């Protein structure tokens, strides 16, 4: 996997070149930002189980059919599963805010995943909504204002919001 | 690719578990250390030329045998300095992706690995490179944390060659 | 799925082997029971409502709380008694199919996997589903083996429970 | 795998529903015929090497160009292959019988069948000659009226002759 | 298939390396085998007919039962004598096999895999083999090496059939 | 796998006769040329590590785009993986010189190979170059007539130039 840093070396390797001065004051920005990053780690981490089980509630009370006689919720076993997937994909998701590159997300969660599900019966599009509910849960416990020292985090909001729609893309 | 940050989400992915206050704590520190290697990254990116040109010299003067004796493998010929000043561009190259991803990683993964193999079939002397890197070691004018971090992965070259 | 008879396959089946003797008489015994728990079942089956419906109040009686503590895992809302009555019926159903299949396969499967997350998710109480269950061990109206065996079931049903 | 009640538990479940008297009916009724299909397990189990051997020699010598140097059967390993495939389908119909319902047949030995003899160039046409060979073979001891008390069998005859037929299908 | 070549091959296979002095001496050890066994081959070969249907009779002539006696594993009926005259030369082609090959390998793959439960199966009884086998060990007219080598894969199939 | 031998008893079995006078002379042939192919393996395998070497220098003079940043050979982990690859097809290639029957060259070297590196993205035209390479150097190192015994050896050499032509025609 990559993490910020090491993709800009091997895209710089790629050309057998040094870092420009553009990348080096992209990376030297990251770093000055590392504190709102490592937040917003800690708080999805923290919270993790409470995004799970709202974006599970928020998700069958919207698809009702899921939870139904036959559907792909229904069982204490499938919807284990479902619940576990979800928490899956959060964590993978946190891993790639950490590093500020979304190569483990993909390599590790994102690749295959699509037909895996389609080869299940599994919804892709409903595991979606499932994820942009987390999304939505996540981004709001991470730049809440409450208990932290006030700053500009627009800017990591969106890349984090990038993530999950990355995502959300791969099993739509 | 190795880095303090790949390592920590290694360790907790391998466990299934989201990360630990440790790793946080870990790339913390990594952030911080990172403010000086950027700057000897830089540094030694400005002044490459002067290093790698120089890196070279210092190399045909504790090494002659390497300015006309015949064989490709030598610097002989003009191709053979070429091929030679390329290597050490290589090596400077590899040490500011090392201050730059917080470890040794970008050395290992494209450099090291192989190493001995790719000197033993095209009969290069280790040594060669190993005076390039004292040159710079003691060129780069760094000082403080800056030349700190460089001579560190700088060792580290020498090690890998020995 | 598990049932005396698929047990019975699956022992031979991981030695490459026929059927055994014993085994064939495992499959007996589970014809033998077949007959008292399969009407346990019916009875069961035809004492849906009122078990189940007699199954909901038995908890309200005894955690009214949940009769109107706003919280949307609770009964204080029409749907939330509409979710409760749902799951009630889930768990007579499933004790059903293990007397009709012969064993706790169905209700492992169905019910059971799974089911301390599913509690612990959605916030529901353990202690709830038990109530009902003890409600349908004496309300039943079943005697001889045909209550021995759903009481068996039930009482499977408390442990996974607790 | 699923068993007779088995199948109808899940089929019920699907529908989330308690079982109908016609399922009641029904399950309660092979219960009442149980010992007949002991005793075809029982039948079939005993004579399998003889119904694999009688059914082997019947094939071969309608299909003289399977025992010819460089046909499928030739040599003792090819024939010790076949002999041992024929004994494989056998065993795995019993534990269809057994069961009162085909799924451990499928699953576990004719899914994907077709395929892996085409991958070795075994004829499956011919295997399914085999197959029909055994499925007389063991329908005439199971169903033979010396020592047993008479009885209609003939339900169950018609569940084994599917069973075998279901399997020569799969490779035809 | 085994042969001394192939298996000095796998050996330096399976340790991914190239072929040592030892296997080479092993592979010219076979060559100089080659010469007896080639011409062992080709005279056996040569003394096809005469050896099968000599090897059939010599076990006629000490199992007669197997002559008229009803089943269609015995050499009552005409086709029963065909296919045993059709498996005699099975075993003779089979052991100029192992001479060509310089081993084993060719008797084991094509015949000797599954040989027990083909005649377990078929209801063939081993000794009838045998009795070809004494009567071509002591029938091929060979000398030296060349009888020296195919003995011993004879034996080989003596074995085997025990 | 098979070795001259085998492969004319295995095409005798498949017709169930005796190997033919013309089959008897072919293998009777090898082996009084016996010591010349011991000499081509010997000799082939001493010089193993020059053979590649010389090869891989010669291929990236020829081709100085493999070696340039980005291209399959930059990187010494990559270089060596190259070097590697080219010491494994010459391990089979001697592999099958010794055998007179290019099996275990096919079986366990050349079968799958064009698609391993059609996806790593590693060019199958120029493996075909560093193969075509080391032909040449091993085929001017096994005919060399300096301390050996003088005899016509041309034969062997064309069996093992097909070996090498046949290793390069399935990446090219
Ligand atoms: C944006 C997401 C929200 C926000 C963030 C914000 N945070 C800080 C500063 C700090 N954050 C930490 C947290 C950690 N440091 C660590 O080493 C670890 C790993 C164990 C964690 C979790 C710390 C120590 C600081 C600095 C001290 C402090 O608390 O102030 C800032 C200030 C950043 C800066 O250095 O300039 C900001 C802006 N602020 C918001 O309003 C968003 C909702
Ligand atoms: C139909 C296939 C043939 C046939 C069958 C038939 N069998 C019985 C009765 C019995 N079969 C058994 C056999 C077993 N019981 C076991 O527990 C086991 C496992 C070890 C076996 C193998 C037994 C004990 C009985 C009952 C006692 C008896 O032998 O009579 C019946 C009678 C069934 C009934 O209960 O009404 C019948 C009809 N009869 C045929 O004519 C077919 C050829
Ligand atoms: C053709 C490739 C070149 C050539 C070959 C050639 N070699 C020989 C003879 C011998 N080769 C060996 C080598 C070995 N014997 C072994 O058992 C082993 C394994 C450890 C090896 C490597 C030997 C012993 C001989 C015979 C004795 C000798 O050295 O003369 C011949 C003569 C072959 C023959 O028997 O008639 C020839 C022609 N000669 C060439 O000019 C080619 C360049
Ligand atoms: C009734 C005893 C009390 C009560 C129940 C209540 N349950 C839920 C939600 C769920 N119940 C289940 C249980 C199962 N699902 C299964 O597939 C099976 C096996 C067939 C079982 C046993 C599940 C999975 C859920 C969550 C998904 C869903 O809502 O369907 C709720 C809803 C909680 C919410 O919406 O957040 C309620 C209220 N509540 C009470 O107060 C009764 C005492
Ligand atoms: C939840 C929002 C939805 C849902 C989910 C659901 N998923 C499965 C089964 C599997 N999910 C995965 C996914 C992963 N496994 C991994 O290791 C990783 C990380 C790399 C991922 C992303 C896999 C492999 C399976 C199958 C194997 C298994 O069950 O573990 C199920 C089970 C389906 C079944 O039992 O047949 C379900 C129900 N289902 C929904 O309805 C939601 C929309
Ligand atoms: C002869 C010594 C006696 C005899 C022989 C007899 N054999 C068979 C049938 C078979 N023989 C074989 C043997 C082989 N098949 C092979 O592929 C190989 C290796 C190349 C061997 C050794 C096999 C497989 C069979 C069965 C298949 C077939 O019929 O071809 C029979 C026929 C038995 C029958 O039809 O039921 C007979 C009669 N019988 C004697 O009395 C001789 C003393
Ligand atoms: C006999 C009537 C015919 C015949 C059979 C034959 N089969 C094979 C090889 C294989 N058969 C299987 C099948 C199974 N393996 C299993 O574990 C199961 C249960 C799930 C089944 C159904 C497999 C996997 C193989 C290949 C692997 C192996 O050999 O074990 C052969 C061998 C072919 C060969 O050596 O290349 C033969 C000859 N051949 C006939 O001519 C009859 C029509
Ligand atoms: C300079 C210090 C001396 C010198 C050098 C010289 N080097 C080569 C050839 C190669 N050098 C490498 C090294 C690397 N390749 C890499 O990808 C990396 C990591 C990014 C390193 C460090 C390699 C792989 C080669 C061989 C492939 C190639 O030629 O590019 C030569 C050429 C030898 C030849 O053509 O045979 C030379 C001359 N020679 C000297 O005398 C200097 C003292
Ligand atoms: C050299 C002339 C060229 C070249 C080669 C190159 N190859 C690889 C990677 C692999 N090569 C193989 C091949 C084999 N593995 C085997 O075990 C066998 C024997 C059966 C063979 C033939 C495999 C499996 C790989 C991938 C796995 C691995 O790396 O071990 C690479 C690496 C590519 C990468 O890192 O992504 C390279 C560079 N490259 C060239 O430019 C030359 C033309």
């Amino acid at each position: 996997m990559l993490d910020a840093f090491a993709k800009v070396v091997a895209q710089a390797d790629a050309r057998g070149e040094f870092l420009t001065n553009a990348q080096f004051d992209a990376l030297s920005n990251l770093v000055k930002e590392g504190n709102k990053r490592l937040d917003a780690v800690n708080r999805i981490t923290s919270n993790a189980s409470t995004i799970v089980a709202n974006a599970a509630r928020a998700l069958f009370a919207e698809q009702p059919q899921l939870i139904q006689p036959g559907g792909n919720a229904y069982t204490n076993r499938r919807m284990a599963a479902c619940l576990r997937d979800m928490e899956i994909i959060l964590r993978y998701v946190t891993y790639a805010i950490l590093a500020g590159d979304s190569s483990v997300l993909d390599d590790r969660c994102l690749n295959g995943l699509r037909e895996t599900y389609q080869a299940l019966g599994t919804p892709g599009s409903s595991v979606a909504v499932a994820i942009q509910k987390m999304k939505d849960a996540a981004i709001a416990i991470a730049n809440d204002p409450n208990g932290i020292t006030p700053g500009d985090c627009s800017a990591l909001m969106s890349e984090i919001a990038g993530y999950f729609d990355r995502a959300a893309a791969a099993v739509a | 690719m190795k880095t303090p940050i790949t390592e920590a989400i290694a360790a907790a992915d391998t466990q299934g578990r989201f990360l630990s206050n440790t790793e946080l704590q870990a790339v913390d520190g990594r952030f911080k250390r990172a403010v000086a290697s950027m700057e000897a990254a830089r540094a030694l990116t400005n002044n490459a030329q002067s290093l790698i040109d120089g890196a070279a010299q210092a190399v045909y003067q504790k090494f002659p045998y390497t300015t006309t004796m015949q064989g490709s493998q030598y610097a002989s010929t003009p191709e053979g300095k070429a091929k030679c000043a390329r290597d050490i561009g290589y090596y400077l190259r590899m040490i500011t992706y090392c201050l730059v991803a917080g470890g040794t990683g970008p050395m290992d993964e494209y450099l090291i690995a192989g190493l001995s193999e790719i000197n033993s079939t095209f009969d290069l002397s280790p040594s060669w490179y190993i005076e390039a890197l004292k040159y710079i070691k003691a060129n780069h004018g760094l000082t403080g944390q800056a030349a700190v971090e460089a001579n560190a992965y700088i060792d580290y070259a020498i090690n890998a060659l020995s």
